[PDB]
């Protein structure tokens, strides 16, 4: 759990077919049980052999 | 004139009385539960809302 004004790092797997490679655009939709739902859309510059997502 | 006859009236009256007041009773409550009913459905209609959620 998350007590109001704190984090925590969350860590994802892309199940098998749909690991992103460079130059792909992700979608990932945050949906907390009862809230309002974020999304955030990324695209993998093609480049980056990994780290920080711009 | 004898009161004797007005007590055999007076039945009747009361008798009417009771019955009416017996199923006004009954009725009322249906009434009553009813009214109740469609509260509670009142309630269900507004609150029972379905949402889509994010995209």
């Amino acid at each position: 759990q998350l007590n109001p004004g704190a984090r925590v790092k969350v860590t994802i797997t892309a199940p098998t077919g749909y690991k992103p490679i460079a130059g792909q655009k992700f979608v990932l939709e945050i949906k907390p049980k009862t809230g309002a739902s974020t999304i955030v859309t990324r695209t993998l510059s093609d480049g980056y052999n990994g780290g920080v997502i711009i | 004139f004898s009161g004797l006859e007005a007590a055999i009236v007076l039945i009747a009256f009361v008798v009417v009385a009771a019955v009416f007041s017996y199923v006004m009773l009954g009725a009322g409550f249906f009434a009553t539960q009813k009214s109740q009913e469609v509260t509670y459905s009142g309630m269900k209609q507004a609150t029972s809302n379905l949402i889509l959620d994010g995209m």
